[PDB]
RNA sequence: UAAACGCUGAAAGCAUCUAAGUGUGAAACUAUCUCAAAGAUUAAUCUUCCCAUUUCGCAAGAAAGUAAGAGCCGUCAAAGA
RNA sequence: ACCUCGAUGUCGACUCAUCUCAUCCUCGAGCUGAAGCAGGUUCGAAGGGUUCGGCUGUUCGCCGAUUAAAGAGAUACGUGAGUUGGGUUCAAACCGUCGUGAGACAGGUUGGUCCCUAUCUAUUGUGCCCGUAGGAAGAUUGAAGAGUGUUGCUUCUAGUA
RNA sequence: UUCUCGCAGUCAGACAGUGGGGGAUAAGCUUCAUUGUCAAGAGGGGAAGAGCCCAGAUCAUUAAAUAAGGUCCCCAAAAUA
């Protein structure tokens, strides 16, 4: 998704995965999915 | 846990039987046949009405498999004694579903109508014109035969419209 | 001063053999094929003549490899035209052509030789297992 | 059988003015001139459009 | 197949497109459109024709060098400096 | 302050273009302060293409019109052993200034000479001898690659969602 | 490595390390002092490399111990846990 160069959580439901060894976060806002860590 | 964890098994019909590296199961919903990787880290010991899993040794993947294998067993039984369904609700005033035979096709805000087949092994019934039964065996494929059907139509958060997983809660968007 | 170190003088001749290969990593087993094609390994060695013998490989369409480098790793081949690089995959030499990858691996060992040249056409590779060179009656063996 | 054809018509070019007396020559193959020195290009490269024999191609 | 969208599914009893398995999906890539071709020395394959004119040499035709074909020369063109 | 100044010729204009992506459009996907439309946004993404005219010697740059767009770099500020010198940087002459004076202006002003019978490699076509294993004649597989992979408008579905 | 005598030669050094200055503890840059090299002296390692490492070559050896350094193959040169 975004591209960064880290990754915070922006809210309380912001978990972490690591699909295809790319680090994510999903959480319940569209908005709230980054990339990039 | 999940490898901790001890299924007991009710063989009025089904029966276990050890391939080279997968499992013939035999039960009320058809034959089941589990894809396991040749040399298994894993053992499960069965005996009546119990099933024990344990792995030879300590290893990443063998400890991941500890619970994942008795997980995916654990499915295949619970599907071969119920199946896996699903209700899948088509939401629209013009979004209309119908299924002749294996061929369902549906009216979208396309003007094309679009024509699906039904996957060999799962059951679709269309009881009503905007609701959809998916009844299979396994998770996996009616999963992704979900899938493939919400492709085609999703849910919109200014107004709800498309293919909901049996009606849940979306965020809703306005604009006039 | 010299003690006038004498070898073979045009003596030779090359012995056919024919191997498998379906277990075997491409380098571990190339290198010892390349010493063989060579004759590296026999104690007669001479350079200004040829001391290797014949090698016929038998399916090398099941080559195997470790880890994900069959889709992985890459192999790049240029053709002086624009364009030219040509890039493969382990799992596309397994569904095109092994025994064309095999063989340029056994030749990327090779020396830059005039003999060479002439050393690494001497080894007959087919992912198959039926040739004419069977009525040759080469002497089939394992672990080259 | 176009025989000895001229790049301009096998390859199919464009001439530019032929006014204010811009010297003798107007048919040829354009600048060959891609890089010089050993660093850039320093030849010319395989696979350029030049003239020669015409048709007789299936 | 990339990105991307996925199902099951653990570590992490939830959940998770990935870890095993199972997919979809790019004007890019391997093809299918066209060119071309074994000096592809990696020298390949198939078919067809010719004949072994008694008889030698440091290994066989010194000597009759084809019954097949090609070349030299001329007419030329759908060719073509 | 360097291999090069017993010599690596340039600014630009015309021709040849190529490659790459930090993609402009065409391709795809995701988010939205994305009702629709028109979008912004981040990435994968290099196959193709991305204008004409006026002025400036001017590349550039400004303006007008047009497409989906009129992307960006590198290749000796690519490209004369492919063309031109318009400017530029020979003397010649004037204007304004400076030096008193020869003169100078990183000012303008007018014109003001661009050499080549191709040795080799690369490179585009076509032949000669040999090979392709008795000689000759056809037909091939395909080893290897190469060309090619542009795209707009109108109508219907439908003024439909 | 003292003095005298005869003949000189060189000042356009560079590199690497250390301590610096300037430059920006930018520059294979400049300025310095010091420690070594090439210049003026080759060789092996360093992928090929004047200044790095090991090292200082009368000549012939188809003799041995080695230094740096290296031991899957190209390319001599090992294995066990």
């Amino acid at each position: 998704m975004k591209v960064r160069a880290s990754v915070k959580p922006i809210c309380k439901d912001c978990k972490i995965i690591k699909r295809h060894q790319i680090v994510r976060v999903i959480c319940k806002t569209q908005k709230h999915k980054q990339r990039q860590g | 846990k999940i490898g901790n964890r001890t299924i007991t098994l009710d063989p009025a019909k089904v029966n276990l039987n050890f391939q080279k590296d997968h499992i013939a199961v035999k039960g009320p919903l058809g034959q089941i046949e589990l894809k396991l990787p040749p040399n298994l880290p894993l053992k499960f010991e069965l005996k009546d009405n119990n099933l024990q899993i344990t792995r030879n040794n300590e290893l990443k993947q063998s400890k991941i498999f500890h619970g994942t294998y008795n997980a995916l067993i654990t499915n295949a039984i619970i599907g071969v004694t119920q199946g896996f369904e699903k209700k899948l609700r088509l939401v629209g005033v013009g979004y209309r579903a119908n299924v002749e035979g294996e061929t369902l096709n549906l009216q979208l805000g396309y003007s094309h109508p679009i024509k699906e087949k039904i996957p060999k092994g799962l059951t679709v019934k269309v009881e009503k014109n905007t609701e959809i039964t998916i009844s299979g065996i396994s998770k996996e494929l009616v999963g992704q035969f979900a899938t493939e059907v919400r492709k085609w139509r999703k849910p919109e958060p200014y107004k709800g419209k498309g293919v909901l997983y049996f009606d849940e809660v979306i965020v809703r968007k306005a604009g006039k | 001063k010299t003690s006038m170190l004498t070898k073979e003088q045009a003596n030779k001749r090359r012995q056919w053999y024919i191997v498998d290969a379906a277990g075997l990593v491409l380098g571990k087993l190339a290198v010892k094929a390349a010493d063989l094609i060579r004759g590296k390994n026999k104690v007669d060695f001479t350079p200004n003549q040829d001391c290797g013998d014949y090698l016929i490989i038998i399916n090398s369409d099941q080559v195997v490899l470790t880890g994900n480098k069959k889709e992985n790793e890459f192999w790049y081949h240029h053709s002086q035209y624009i364009g030219g690089i040509k890039k493969v995959s382990g799992r596309d030499m397994l569904k095109k052509q092994s025994d064309k990858l095999v063989y340029n691996a056994v030749k990327g060992m090779l020396p830059d030789n005039r003999l060479s040249r002439r050393w690494i056409t001497k080894v007959h590779v087919f992912k198959g297992d039926k040739h004419n060179m069977e009525a040759q009656k080469p002497t089939t063996l394992n672990w080259s | 059988g176009r025989g000895f054809t001229g790049a301009i018509k096998r390859w199919n070019f464009k001439i530019g003015p032929l006014g204010h007396g811009a010297g003798y020559p107007h048919r040829f193959q354009g600048s060959v001139q891609a890089g010089r020195g050993g660093a850039s290009a320093q030849r010319v490269f395989k696979g350029k459009k030049m003239s020669g024999h015409y048709g007789h191609e299936k």
